[PDB]
């Protein structure tokens, strides 16, 4: 067929856009315990009973809990015996011999789905499909309990019935490449803003000040963000899988941790710099030097550090259930797994503590500048709208994932995992977002035509 | 988009007192700084006095205990006392403004600048 070029028309696929894989066993709409690729373990109410049926399925003790390997075997062996199943059957082969290969596979689908002897259930359906009428058989089909149950799968099997080709899946493909892009996108903004930043720091002898020096610290970490954590992250999402082994990827994890602390402290050591600066800068200029403000940015870095590498490499921050355990076992999985403790923990040292001395300051300084030796002008607006981008900015990116991260740990799969890697990323966007609001004084616009010569 | 007035420079003989002023004609952020500097001939632009939105003060090391700034209520209008001048206090004094309105940054207002002789 010399066919080896992305997404080709077959069952497989199909099947796993409209089940997906889970490898720990979970309840599908109906309530039935599934597990894999749509494998029915057992329509007993039991997790025991599942479990049972598992363990026997597989051939070993599997605590509710398969590999990616096993639920791939599970996956063909259900396709193979829907087919098989299709070819005993008196009213599904005249059909299925009747079909092109794409309606072939809508049909596999179907019994996929709802067994052979559901999918013989349906005589005026295949009646209908056998006499090639697509669209009759497509708004039959959509008068059924299957179309009622699963509607979002039942309209795309319908599809695929009716026009005979994939344009119900091929469309999920372009999706792939269409967010590449974008994480393309994302780290080269972040890498070039903050080097950009950095070099302005560093070449520039006008823009070596405290709040600058702290500047620096936050291009930094998101530097080391948008160079190591952001693209091996784009890879591992893309490619599905992880290259690089169980010590690169636990390192990558640490990276990540201690460049979003270091980033977020950074962000809380910034607001109080400025804090101070604003309200008493004679005290300000005098107590705050530049080697105590080093003091502090090593500080920081090494309470971030604390919280990435040390639990990490130590495996403290591991959990103990037995999908955990795969995980770290298996060489090609970097999925990330923790306990309540290091969850919480993490979650408070890195965004909840810097977010509420940010808040506060802030605060502090809206309220104060009301009450100074002084008609609701336009200034006070335009300060009011930059410290509302400040920490708009900050809390729009950031918070919606601590929070997620603190509720994923407390009420097991609450969060679907798409949406947890999602608000992350909506987290690593924010590196990129810094050095356009922390970065808009005269200087480092000066600096900033000066390096590339505009 | 704001001015600084400035008022009350000239010549002075050697122990003399001089009274400097600034006004500030526009919309200035609550929280700034406004004080003065100056530029002594064939020197650097170094700070005479500056003064903070909320009361407190700071003088050079050459100033303290001779000049004494303070500021008007509402009018953002700045007034220097200069005692006991000297001829090293004879320079060119320019009023300025340290706004903080972008709260990250400083945004600094200068005058136009008044010239300040002392009689040797
Ligand atoms: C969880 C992850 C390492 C990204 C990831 C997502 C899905 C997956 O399968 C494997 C990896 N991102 C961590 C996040 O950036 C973070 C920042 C600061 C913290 O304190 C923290 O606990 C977590
Ligand atoms: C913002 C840009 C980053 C998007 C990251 C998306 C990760 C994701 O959704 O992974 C699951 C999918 O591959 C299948 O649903
Ligand atoms: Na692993």
């Amino acid at each position: 067929d010399a066919e080896n070029l992305y997404f080709q028309g077959n069952i497989f696929e199909m099947l796993r856009i409209d089940e997906g894989l889970r490898l720990k066993i979970y309840k599908d709409t109906e309530g039935y315990y599934t597990i894999g690729i749509g494998h029915l373990l057992t329509k007993s109410p039991s997790l025991n009973a599942a479990k049972s049926e598992l363990d026997k399925a597989i051939g070993r003790n599997t605590n509710g809990v398969i590999t990616k390997d096993e639920a791939e075997k599970l996956f063909n062996q259900d396709v193979d015996a829907a087919v098989r199943g299709i070819l005993r059957n008196a009213k599904l082969k005249p059909v299925y011999d009747s079909l092109d290969a794409v309606r072939r596979a809508a049909l596999i689908n179907m019994v996929f789905q709802m067994g052979e002897t559901g999918v013989a259930g349906f005589t005026n359906s295949l009646r209908m499909l056998q006499q090639k009428r697509w669209d009759e058989a497509a708004v039959n089909l959509a008068k059924s309990r299957w179309y009622n149950q699963t509607p979002n799968r039942a309209k795309r099997v319908i599809t695929t019935f009716r026009t005979g080709t994939w344009d119900a899946y091929a469309a999920d493909e372009v999706w792939v490449v269409g967010m590449g892009i974008v994480m393309s996108l994302i780290v080269l903004a972040i890498v070039f803003g903050n080097v950009l930043v950095i070099t302005a720091i560093a070449k520039f002898e006008r823009l070596q000040t405290v709040t600058n020096y702290f500047i620096t610290s936050l291009a930094c970490a998101d530097l080391v963000m948008g160079l190591a954590v952001v693209p091996f992250g784009a890879a591992h999402i893309l490619t599905k899988t992880w290259t690089f082994g169980n010590f690169w990827c636990e390192f990558w994890t640490s990276i990540d941790v201690l460049c979003v602390t270091a980033s977020i402290e950074t962000l809380c050591v910034i607001a109080v710099d400025r804090y101070f600066a604003i309200t008493s800068p004679f005290k300000y200029q005098s107590l705050l030097t530049k080697n105590k403000a080093r003091v502090i940015i090593l500080m920081v870095w090494i309470v971030s550090g604390l919280t990435s590498f040390l639990p990490i490499q130590m495996h403290w921050y591991r959990a103990t259930h037995q999908e955990a355990i795969n995980c770290y076992a298996e060489e090609t999985c970097c999925d990330f797994f923790t306990n309540q403790a290091y969850a919480i923990a993490s979650s408070i040292v890195s965004f909840y503590v810097p977010l509420v001395i940010m808040v506060f300051v802030y605060s502090r300084v809206f309220q104060e500048a009301k009450r100074q030796l002084q008609k609701f002008a336009l200034k006070e607006h335009k300060a009011l709208k930059t410290l509302g981008i400040i920490m708009g900015t900050f809390t729009l990116c950031w918070l919606p994932f601590f929070i997620v991260n603190i509720v994923h740990v407390i009420q097991d799969n609450l969060i679907r995992k798409e949406v947890y890697i999602l608000l992350n990323w909506i987290g690593y966007v924010n590196s990129g977002f810094n050095p356009l609001i922390y970065c808009r004084s005269p200087d480092f616009r000066i600096a900033f035509q000066e390096l590339l010569c505009l | 988009q704001v001015q600084l007035q400035e008022s009350g420079g000239g010549l002075v003989q050697a122990g003399g007192s001089l009274r400097l002023s600034c006004a500030a004609s526009g919309s200035i952020f609550a929280l700034n700084i406004m004080g003065w500097y100056r530029q002594a001939p064939g020197k650097q632009r170094e700070l005479v006095a500056a003064i903070h939105s909320g009361g407190t003060t700071n003088y050079a090391n050459s100033v303290k205990g001779r000049f004494t700034i303070s500021r008007d209520n509402a009018a953002n209008t700045v007034y220097l006392q200069m005692n006991s001048l000297k001829p090293e206090d004879t320079a060119v004094y320019y009023c300025n403004v340290k706004d903080f309105g972008a709260i990250i940054y400083d945004y600094d207002y200068w005058g136009q600048g008044t010239q300040v002789t002392v009689s040797s």
